[PDB]
């Protein structure tokens, strides 16, 4: 006699790389960088299509601050003020809903982290090719 | 569905900066005084579904007060702000609270002591007791360092939905497009590269 | 757009359009809502908008429209009432009263339009503040009379009376003159006997209705001020503590009332009143136990569930019990028939203290502090509370929060990480918990030890193992250092450290190890008395910290370095002596192995290590031995320095790659760290590097200027130039640090100062603004502070080099160059304090700029700057007065006395500098008292404007009267005259002078202020 007992959309992706970062977007009108979020930047590879995107969420709120394919045509360039950041143009990011173009800057805790990011970024671009 | 939140407090306490941080992620360093009120929708994803706050960010400067307590009508929750580096802003908390509860008699209210990132703190933790008899929730916050920045909205969401176990959750991450106007001109990039990132001494 | 129509006052107001604009604002969104808002604000702010109010109130079908109509009237009543002709005042009163009566008589409106009614009531109270009782003597009798005619009206009258009491007693201090506040308080007091009669009657004849709640809400406000006889000589306490506690509708407000009763001013020699105070508490506690929850209830769980109003109730219960017991527990402590009541009340507090809610915990903890501090001193009391205190030990021990020293924490992924930010809130909570646990330990040291040891047992065997449990216990163990005997402590600490060390070896993984390591470090750092008595233990502990400096966890490394410092501050003697059965002092071993020990530390951590060595070395007071220790300590940075100085001077420069700049910065930072702990003892090391360091400062400065010239101002943002500026900043910091602690000031003056000024001053002056380091100003402030009196010509040089050029950086707005701003006024303050003669040597045009700069400072909202500006002004006036009757002082007054008076008045009265009120008032009083006391020996007036022989007293009053008349044209001449008469008569009594200034600040916000207000006491 057994007694009757008491009654994200990232699921199909692999994490290739994760790093803590601060993301900025450039305001051309104001001519200034504006913070978009701080948290883990992940490179996620779709298991079916093998395509690699950047997905970044803010600490605590978990809100998306970056969501775009690591396009082969993108290039990481240095910012004049920093040895631990990269700037690049993105033509289709959907963090805020509708596809929108941005000039991003992403900054890391150290030059080493920035350099490892660049390596992983360009690897992801090759996978996407 | 949605809840009206009124944000009140002295001029310069960081009300608009706090809201902007939540809206866009940015930290506005400039003080541009709010004129009357600025209304902003703000959505959080929780384990009980999305919650939308309609944030009425009111003016703290008397000269720019606009409709004053007229903004409070039909508010369902509130945040009262002060600046822990300015004693006068804490002195004025009972005045904001008086004006607010006279219009909104039984709403959940968070009291926030902002700018706790600043070294020379003037309103010490032990001085802050006004919330006790008024049944206000209290948090030390910093819009600059983001210390406790989520807590006021989490507490209000728990009170408004009536679920103490409610938590923020990761919003759905839809697949992003591919976008290969072939000869588009981006000297915009050189401007961006040659404009220094702010706060280069921060940890990040 | 169509919405703008309501702004055209030439046409009759279209009420339907107004209602549309209002609906769009409140219920709409986006651009249309924004447009509507702006239009409503313009409408409201139109000075004739109040003429529409009656029409809007009569014709509108939108409650918000009517609310806005009342706001418009509120603005008129509170600022311009006395300008209106009398029939408009009678008219506004009449229709506000009529609207309220009308709304109350319609049951449907009374139920559904509470916001509008409450707003109408507040508007009536604004009229009462202007008119009552002098032009409305029958208000209270008619209010009482009307209350019997209708329950809605009676209820609404309680709202009106509540709001009146608030405005008169709770919020009058800032909003009314002293005279008007006193007039209204006296007026309410004279009619309260009949207000109370009505209140008590309503309370007697009902149970839990909306009328009863409204009445109790009014009573809550009355309890702030009414005489105790209304509470103790009536049956009101019985009603509050029995009847109104039974019904949940009335329970919340009644509990708040009983909390305020517990604060009434009450005779202390009266056995009857003491019985009544006991009885209401007994009744209230019985009602809680029977109607709400028994003493045994799990309040932690109840609060967590957050049903209905349970959280607010438990908060309010905490406030009631803590308030009453802190005042009255002695009434319950002697009578054996009251013991159960006393202990039950405390048992509810114990249960409340288990609730997971930080702010509520702080409230209960404050009470526990009050209790245990009393039990510590008061004879024969602690035994009463022995069971309460034993439970409290457990509660505190189980809920200890993270001390400042514990630099590891668990993130949201459950990973042990280095703390991102210091938590001032939790730091203060830890200290509060420590204070209470320290008292509790003293009250029963055996109980405390037994609780901690039995908990420790369940961590070793794994039965209660968790990060939370090992952390709280370890923090508690560390927190009670000092409470045990040396022998009991010895056995205790030995056991704890032994078991924690065993736990560290036993548990697996980087996370577990980091947690236990942090706990070991917290505990050892808290028991220096033990370590000092036990060298072999101390030595082993230090070797353990050195092991932690090799861990891959940066938080553990950080804490190891900080703990090293914390131990060394207390135990340094034992590192300097040669200990029995050792071959050398441990400091020599430490220094020899420093490269090995610090190999895996980041630079900042290495500097902390050197700082700790500096603390130890300054324990050696024999100079030859100490200087040799210092030389030994600095061998590595000095060797690195010598080769960089060779490189830099043999190849100047074209050799400052980024790595070299980092090396140089870290050498200087190492020197700063050691100088911080050694202070005056650092001089020989400073001497070793000084001249080459200043040469390096010059070389770095040249490179920075060259980079800016070749690359633009943007160069200052580059890693290269930021790195070079770090070198300059750290050099300035080293010199500042040394001079701030120097004991031989003669050497500072003869050896250090001239080369410093030569190296830094022209460089600062001759760089572009974006390349100037604020740290130069900071360094000079310390130079002037410490040796300014010995270098008058050096102080003049400092002024010449930094004054005009820094002023020009900061005088275009209040925001640019924030650090220069702050350091500039700190420097001017110290020069004005210590070397005033330097200002006397300025040419008149420059001295004018100095006065300009001071006045500029007190217009800042930035507190740092504002406060220094007001202080420099006060100090300057005192400096001038100290000179007596001499040309410079006479000319100062003729040129600047009225500038200082007017500028001080401006910031006092502009409503944008309220934080500086006290210092503004002090400055104004000083200025006025100079004339009052005939301390200005020349006429302040020009020969033409006033009859010769006219006193400065008469001219000052004339000048001020004219100034105020033009600045505040809405004041009558009599207001201005009376204000100035009072202010001048009161210039030797700051508290009263300030009161008169506050009265003036109230009067300038309205029309028709009573000039006799300035005769107040
Ligand atoms: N250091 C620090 N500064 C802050 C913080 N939050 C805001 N500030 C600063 O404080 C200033 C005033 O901010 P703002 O948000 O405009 O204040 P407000 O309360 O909206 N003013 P108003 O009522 O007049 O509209 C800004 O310069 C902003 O950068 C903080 O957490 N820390
Ligand atoms: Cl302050
Ligand atoms: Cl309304
Ligand atoms: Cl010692
Ligand atoms: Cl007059
Ligand atoms: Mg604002």
């Amino acid at each position: 006699i057994h007694f009757e007992p008491v009654v994200t959309m990232e699921e199909d992706e692999e994490v290739l790389y994760k790093v803590r970062a601060k993301l900025f977007r450039f305001d051309k009108d104001a001519k200034e960088w504006k913070e978009r979020g701080t948290g883990d930047c992940k490179f996620l590879k779709n298991k079916k299509t093998n395509k690699v995107r950047i997905l970044m969420r803010r600490d605590k709120t978990l809100k998306i601050c970056a969501n775009h394919i690591i396009a082969p045509e993108y290039t990481l360039k240095p910012n004049v003020g920093s040895d631990r950041s990269w700037v690049y143009a993105c033509t289709a990011d959907i963090a805020e809903g509708e596809a929108e173009a941005f000039t991003f800057a992403i900054r890391f805790g150290s030059k080493e982290n920035a350099d490892k990011f660049k390596e992983e970024f360009e690897k992801a671009q090759e996978i996407n090719k | 569905v949605q809840f009206k939140l009124v944000l009140v407090g002295d001029g310069g306490t960081g009300k608009t900066t706090f809201v902007k941080r939540h809206l866009t992620g940015e930290f506005e360093k400039k003080y541009v005084a709010t004129l009357g009120v600025e209304v902003h929708p703000l959505v959080f994803h929780t384990n009980r579904g999305p919650i939308k706050f309609n944030v009425w960010d009111t003016a703290g400067q008397e000269k720019f007060g606009g409709l004053r307590d007229g903004y409070y009508i039909q508010a369902q929750c509130a945040i009262i702000m002060f600046d822990v580096t300015s004693r006068v802003t804490y002195k004025n908390v009972p005045n904001w609270h008086r004006d607010l509860v006279r219009v909104c008699e039984n709403i959940p209210i968070v009291l926030c002591g902002n700018k706790v990132d600043i070294k020379d703190r003037k309103v010490k933790a032990k001085s802050i007791v006004f919330h006790r008899k008024k049944n206000l929730q209290y948090y030390d916050i910093s819009a600059k360092s983001n210390y406790n920045f989520e807590k006021p909205f989490l507490w209000l969401a728990r009170k408004l939905i009536g679920d103490p176990n409610l938590e923020f959750v990761a919003m759905p991450a839809l697949a992003p497009p591919e976008v290969v106007l072939a000869a588009q001109y981006e000297h915009d990039l050189e401007v961006a590269q040659t404009t220094a990132l702010p706060d280069e001494d921060d940890d990040l | 757009g169509a919405m703008e129509g309501i702004l055209d006052f030439s046409n009759d107001l279209d009420i339907a359009l107004l209602d549309q604009v209002v609906s769009t604002f409140y219920q709409g969104s986006g651009v249309q809502q924004k447009q509507a808002q702006e239009i409503l604000t313009k409408f409201q702010d139109n000075p004739d908008a109040w003429q529409k109010a009656d029409q809007i109130l009569q014709f509108s079908t939108n409650p918000q429209s009517k609310f806005i109509a009342l706001s418009i009237l509120d603005k008129l009543i509170t600022r311009k009432w006395k300008l209106l002709p009398n029939d408009h005042r009678i008219g506004i009163r009449n229709f506000v009263v009529g609207m309220i009566i009308s709304m109350c008589q319609d049951d449907e409106v009374f139920k559904t339009q509470k916001n509008l009614i409450n707003k109408s009531d507040l508007t009536l109270v604004q009229i009462l503040k202007q008119e009552w009782p002098q032009n409305w003597p029958e208000f209270i009798p008619e209010l009482i009379g009307s209350s019997s005619s209708s329950v809605n009206v009676c209820e609404n009258n309680m709202i009106v009376l509540k709001l009146l009491s608030e405005e008169v007693f709770d919020f009058s201090a800032e909003q009314m003159t002293q005279a008007k506040a006193l007039h209204l308080k006296n007026s309410m007091s004279k009619e309260f006997e009949q207000i109370f009669k009505l209140c008590f009657q309503v309370l007697e004849q009902g149970s839990s209705s909306s009328l009863i709640v409204a009445t109790l809400e009014s009573l809550l406000r009355y309890l702030h001020w009414i005489p105790y006889r209304y509470i103790y000589e009536t049956n009101i306490l019985e009603l509050l503590s029995t009847k109104f506690m039974t019904s949940p509708d009335t329970r919340a407000i009644t509990l708040k009332c009983l909390t305020e009763v517990s604060n009434l001013k009450i005779p202390q020699d009266n056995d009857l009143i003491k019985r009544q105070t006991v009885l209401f508490f007994q009744n209230t506690l019985q009602q809680i136990a029977t109607s709400v929850m028994p003493v045994t209830a799990d309040l932690k769980a109840t609060y967590a569930n957050a049903n209905g109003n349970d959280q607010s109730f438990l908060q309010d219960l905490a406030m009631f019990l803590t308030t009453y017991l802190a005042r009255n527990r002695a009434l319950l402590e002697s009578d054996e028939s009251l013991r159960e009541l006393l202990l039950n009340a405390h048992q509810y507090l114990i249960q409340l203290s288990k609730i997971e809610e930080r702010e509520l915990f702080k409230t209960t903890l404050d009470y526990w502090h009050n209790l245990v501090a009393d039990l510590f001193y008061e004879p024969l009391k602690k035994h009463i509370y022995e069971e309460i205190c034993s439970q409290l030990r457990l509660v505190i021990i189980e809920n200890m929060v993270r001390p400042e020293e514990v630099l590891v924490v668990e993130n949201d992924e459950g990973e042990i990480v280095r703390e991102f930010v210091k938590e001032s809130d939790t730091i203060q909570l830890y200290k509060s918990e420590r204070e209470v646990l320290v008292y509790l330990t003293h009250l029963n040291v055996i109980d405390t030890e037994e609780i901690m040891i039995s908990k420790l047992a369940r961590q070793i065997d794994g039965s209660e193992w968790s990060w939370h449990n090992i952390n709280t216990l370890s923090w508690a163990i560390g927190s009670i250092s000092g409470t045990m005997s040396e022998d009991t402590e010895k056995r205790f600490v030995v056991t704890v450290i032994k078991d924690l060390l065993d736990l560290c070896v036993k548990k697996r993984g980087k996370d577990n190890k980091a947690v236990v390591a942090s706990d070991i470090m917290y505990v050892v750092g808290q028991y220096p008395r033990f370590l000092k008595a036990h060298w072999n233990f101390l030595r082993t502990v230090i070797l353990k910290l050195f092991e932690f400096m090799h861990e891959t966890h940066e938080g553990v490394q950080d804490m190891a370095c900080d703990t090293f410092i914390k131990i060394v501050q207390k135990c340094k003697y034992h590192f300097v002596i040669q200990q029995p059965r050792e071959s050398e002092p441990f400091i020599q071993t430490i220094i020899r192995d420093i490269q090995k020990t610090t190999a895996d530390l980041q630079p900042q951590q290495v500097h902390t290590f050197y700082k700790a060595c500096g603390i130890i070395i300054s324990e050696e007071r024999s100079v030859a031995e100490r200087n040799r220790l210092l030389s030994d300590l600095m061998q590595l940075p000095n060797m690195a320095w010598d080769t960089i100085v060779e490189q830099s001077t043999a190849n100047p420069t074209l050799l400052l790659d980024s790595e070299t700049v980092k090396i140089i910065a870290n050498i200087i930072k190492t020197n700063v760290a050691v100088c911080t702990s050694m202070g005056a003892d650092f001089y020989p090391q400073l001497g070793h590097i000084y001249y080459n360091m200043l040469q390096l400062y010059r070389a770095v400065s040249s490179m920075i200027s060259a980079q800016v010239a070749a690359e633009g101002l943007i160069a200052t943002k580059t890693p290269k130039v930021r790195g070079l500026r770090t070198i300059k900043k750290e050099i300035l910091k080293l010199v500042e640090t040394y001079i701030s602690k120097a004991r031989n000031l003669d050497d500072v003056v003869k050896v250090l100062v001239e080369p410093l000024l030569n190296a830094v001053l022209e460089d600062y002056m001759n760089n572009v603004p974006d390349a100037r380091d604020a740290e130069v100003l900071n360094c000079m402030t310390t130079v002037v502070e410490k040796v300014g009196h010995m270098i008058p010509q050096g102080v003049i040089l400092i002024l010449q080099s930094v004054f005009e050029c820094t002023l020009d950086m900061i005088n275009k707005d209040f925001t640019e160059y924030p650090e220069h701003r702050v350091e500039f006024y700190k420097l001017l303050k110290v020069i004005n304090e210590k070397s005033f003669a330097a200002f006397l040597e300025l040419p008149p045009a420059a001295f004018k700029l100095f006065v300009d700069a001071i006045c500029w400072a007190f217009k800042h909202n930035n507190r740092d700057v504002e406060v220094n500006g007001l202080q420099i002004a006060l100090d300057l006036v005192k400096n001038i007065e100290r000179m007596g009757n001499v040309p410079f002082a006479n000319e100062f007054h003729k040129n600047y006395f009225f500038i200082f008076v007017s500028e001080t008045f401006f910031v006092l009265t502009d409503s944008d500098h309220k934080s500086g009120f006290s210092k503004q008032a002090l400055l104004l009083m000083k200025l006025i008292s100079l004339v009052y006391d005939n301390k200005i020996s020349v006429p302040l007036y020009q020969e033409a404007e006033v009859p010769q022989g006219t006193s400065n007293q008469v001219y000052l009053s004339q000048y001020l009267a004219n100034m105020l008349s033009n600045a505040f044209p809405h004041l009558t001449s009599e207001q201005i005259a009376s204000f100035l008469s009072a202010l001048t008569k009161q210039c030797k009594d700051l508290v009263v002078f300030k009161g008169t200034l506050r009265d003036f600040l109230v009067q300038i916000k309205e029309v028709g202020g009573d000039p006799t207000d300035y005769l107040f006491a």
